[PDB]
């Protein structure tokens, strides 16, 4: 019974161990979609100023 | 003179002293009265148990909770206990000790009045308080500013809270706990071929629902995956052997509180009535309030429930605002923490209700002021 | 027996899970400290993409 | 192709043809099987005996119910049943009909699996279904809306419909049903001297039940009544001569209907669980509801059963709303006369599980859609 | 050809034909969709239901209204309701009609432009138009000079007009009506033990609300006289029986409007708005425009509001002018009153939008001239 018992907490620690590593691959993978949005959005950005910067500089 | 703090709840009592870090008595809010007929000459038959030894003798008594939803409706079964809650429990002369009682917000007026009167006539307090459960769970999480969830065993409330101001428009009441699950899982339980019906039998699927369930994170997915393997499958023990074996049972029973339509309720889970209550509140104090969920009470101590709360309250709330579930690990007292911290503070000691301003005042006292 | 190789694969299973969750969890505020020096580069661009539209409407 | 309407139950088996007005073979859901030595060389002994054929030799039979509780224990005796049913009495071939069978609410799904596995393997119906005896009921009385209190052999259930639309949160099912009445008669005979402990003397009990048996309109004043005079006692013959006279347990019996503490039990009397069942639907439709109580099952054919139930009802009930028990003369066959309605409707003829639906989903395919 | 008026409003749809005394059709804007399971087989089982068949349907729907705050915020749903309104209860070809639709001020250009694109559209109208409710209510009660105060089911507004001309600028919207009130007062129940959570309590206490409550004279006395004697409760009576019985929440509820803060909200109330309205216009106007206060809308119809109205209104205004609150006994039909009167005028014929200049200005031609 005393190895049951360490088996019932090892198993505890096994389900909120996987729990917790599923939520934060989930959260890797979103913060790397959000990256991806970064880069697009400064592309952008430095598309819009650049263009600016050449109306600008030709006036 | 040290202070009492006696958070009643609908399922549990836990009981103390002002001052100390965990309650000293906590023991089933319960009476049970013996069914059957009584023969050996001798036995010193009691007419009624209550707490725990009602719990022991579970097997010939019929149980019964005096308070229902947060509302006391049995006086008399509610005055036994207290009556052992202050002589067995605590043992403790009422007399000399004030008292810090504590309720669920939005619930009739005849409860505080009936409390008050009760404890100043059939015990002579010399002074009382009637608390807030979520104001108190807010003072033991350590914190001035917050959204609380607090679902125990027979209301589940949120109360937002800002630098110490309540919002008392934005306050969502919401009447399933801890008993309703043990109900739903009751039934749950038949379509697998066990049957309990009994009080006490109720009492056995109540301990089944605290050790095996969990709030699964995508529902429907970890559905499939249940009916896919059997790897979700775990096995406990009734009282007389008979393993019994559940399986998607385990997340069935909690998912009921974020699709309350399971038990036939039109409400919504808990979650978007966190938002809705959120929502209602002024624009500038909302950013605040999403990164302050403070979860309390015994319902919401199923494993996964934090974070599953995050991910919906994330999916409902805008891209931008950090959302933060604050779940302490001993949640389960966090009212009653509050309230021993509440009951030890300096300032607080001219809040009590006086046994002087009762006796000019009325029962009514204990709403006009306090 | 069955208690004993239940508990070693438990353990196994505790420390791969461990070692996945300290290395998830970097990679993951790493990636974070990324998106937040693009945010802040985000906003960079956007201020002086507003300076340029001011001289562009100035001249 | 005509249909064929089963209703199994736990204590009688009611099969016939959809579209007729009532069940072409009725005959106890029993199993024989011989006890004694046998002598006679070359009598022809038969291994078992199904049906009424098992009632007239039960003097040297073992009897044996193969369902309890509305659940089936026992699938090589209902294998047994089924073959008898169609070959025996309906003398059918299974190929050429579809076969509606029926069941109670909230009892295990290996229930109705094993029923579809048995029917589309050791059959081969075409195709099959498995519907709800309450709602059956509601198709025989003509009605759509009402709270409905089916009380057979082995379970006793209330389900609450408005409107063609059920309210699967306030199905309440209970279990107690003829089969416990007839033990408790069997227990409270012996005070008298007479003493019935075989299953063929269970019969017997039985009978004298549905004989002499009545509901008492009030229990009290029955009882001392029965104590004042002599004029309740009837008399009754056993099958070999020995008369025997009863006298209050000729109400006592069925009682336990409305005090289930008779026997041990502690949920509430079926009055009670009806206005439970009630007082958990809506408030908009259970005025509805308390008009609209409809009696059936033959637990329910006890002289003076609708009056006693619409004073306690009443007497529950706020002193406003107009209770009606509608118990009609036929009760006893209501679920099969709505089972032979509903398979007899057109558009009813989308709804059976065809063979091929089996083919490729598994028994699983029964409560997954249909 | 004779043209069609539809006020929506948002708890009332009420239509009719130009030229009439009264709305042919009135039914609440509600769209009803069941809950529930549905186990009769060939009931027939609508998919929603539309007005007071939702109403009647109440106790297995979940209702919602389509409109929340004047503005339309579930298109399907109001398309429902407009498709409702002119087959089923007018009787009627869209396309034989002009329709004159009717809006609140100051709510966003979208609900205008939608609204007049799915009336071209999906209804094929000749022409239609968009008027004011307050204008329109004006024209009901004969004037040409007064400012209006029309408070229905979403949204409370003022607008001061003189001599036909429209003072823009000093139009004051609110956003409380009948709904804040139906939900405070549903709250304030909770205080005296009675709950009602669903959308169908809400349905029985609005109507709790339009036959019992009433607005105090001066509030603080007439609650001190309420908790002194018990002279002001009144007996409501639930359809399933369960008599309650209420106290100061009759003047309680409807004390929202003068005091918004007991619902959290930091307006001012429609006394003080009134009176901010009206010292916003030219100060030569306001003395006739004292005189001319036009009461409108439901939220209008209780129980001694416009002496209250008065009594506050010329506490605030000099003491010289003389203050006149016009309440007329049909003033929730108003709109409707002015909006057929309105169509129903001559010189009105060249302001419809006609088809054909939508089908070249597209659907923004609603607010370029009309
Ligand atoms: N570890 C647990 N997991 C899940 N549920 C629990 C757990 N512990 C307690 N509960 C539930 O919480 C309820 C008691 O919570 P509690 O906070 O004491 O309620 P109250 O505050 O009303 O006394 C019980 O009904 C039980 O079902
Ligand atoms: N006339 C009667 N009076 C009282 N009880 C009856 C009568 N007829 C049948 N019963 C009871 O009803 C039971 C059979 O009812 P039935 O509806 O056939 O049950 P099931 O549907 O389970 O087969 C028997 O156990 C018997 O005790
Ligand atoms: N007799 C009454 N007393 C008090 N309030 C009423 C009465 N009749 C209706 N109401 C309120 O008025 C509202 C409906 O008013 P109505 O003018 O139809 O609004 P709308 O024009 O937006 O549909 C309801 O919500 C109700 O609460």
């Amino acid at each position: 019974e005393k190895y049951s018992q360490k088996e019932d907490k090892y198993e505890e620690e096994i389900k909120v161990l996987s729990d917790k590593l599923k939520e934060a691959e989930t959260r890797a993978e979103f913060a790397e979609r959000s990256v991806t949005k970064l880069e697009k959005s400064i592309d952008d950005l430095e598309d819009e100023l650049y263009a600016q910067k050449l109306k600008y500089k030709a006036i | 003179t040290t202070a009492l703090v006696c958070d009643n709840g609908s399922g549990l009592v836990k009981a103390g002293f002002a001052g100390d870090d965990a309650p000293r008595a906590v023991f089933p809010s319960i009476v049970g009265r013996p069914r059957h007929q009584g023969v050996m000459v001798g036995m010193g038959q009691k007419d009624s148990y209550v707490g725990d030894e009602a719990q022991s003798k579970r097997g010939i008594l019929t149980l019964k909770y005096p308070i229902e939803h947060g509302i006391i409706t049995n006086w008399d079964d509610m005055e036994k206990i207290w009556h052992h809650t202050f002589y067995n429990e605590l043992r403790v002369a009422p007399e000399e000790h004030p008292t810090l009682l504590t309720e669920a917000p939005l619930n009739p007026k005849a409860n505080r009045e009936k409390m008050t009167q009760i404890m100043f006539e059939t015990f002579n307090v010399p002074a009382m308080y009637v608390a807030i459960q979520a104001v108190l769970s807010l003072y033991a999480s350590g914190r001035t500013t917050g959204i609380v969830l607090d679902s125990g065993d027979g209301v589940t409330h949120n109360v937002p809270i800002y630098e110490g101001y309540a919002l008392p428009h934005a306050i969502m009441r919401l009447d399933l706990a801890g008993r309703d699950l043990t109900d739903y899982l009751m039934k749950i339980l038949t379509e697998r071929g066990y049957s309990f019906v009994t009080t006490a039998e109720r009492e056995i699927v109540r301990d089944i629902k605290e050790k095996l369930c969990y709030v699964a994170l995508d529902f429907e997915n970890e559905m499939a995956t249940a009916a896919s393997s059997s790897s979700l499958e775990k096995s406990y023990e009734l009282p007389d052997g008979q393993v019994i074996t559940i399986g998607n049972e385990r997340f069935r029973c909690p998912e009921t509180l974020f699709q309350p339509s399971f038990i036939g309720m039109e409400s919504a889970g808990i979650h978007e009535t966190t938002y809705n209550s959120i929502m209602k509140c002024d624009i500038d104090i909302r950013k605040d309030l999403y990164a302050n969920n403070v979860l309390s009470g015994g319902t919401t101590m199923y494993p996964g429930i934090a974070d599953r709360m995050q991910k919906e309250i994330t999916a409902l709330a805008p891209s931008t605002m950090k959302i933060k579930i604050i779940a302490p690990p001993e949640r389960k007292y966090s009212v009653w923490i509050g309230g021993s911290i509440l009951a030890s503070l300096s300032t607080f000691q001219q809040m009590w209700i006086s046994k002087q301003e009762y006796d000019e005042a009325g029962p009514s006292i204990v709403h006009r002021k306090c």
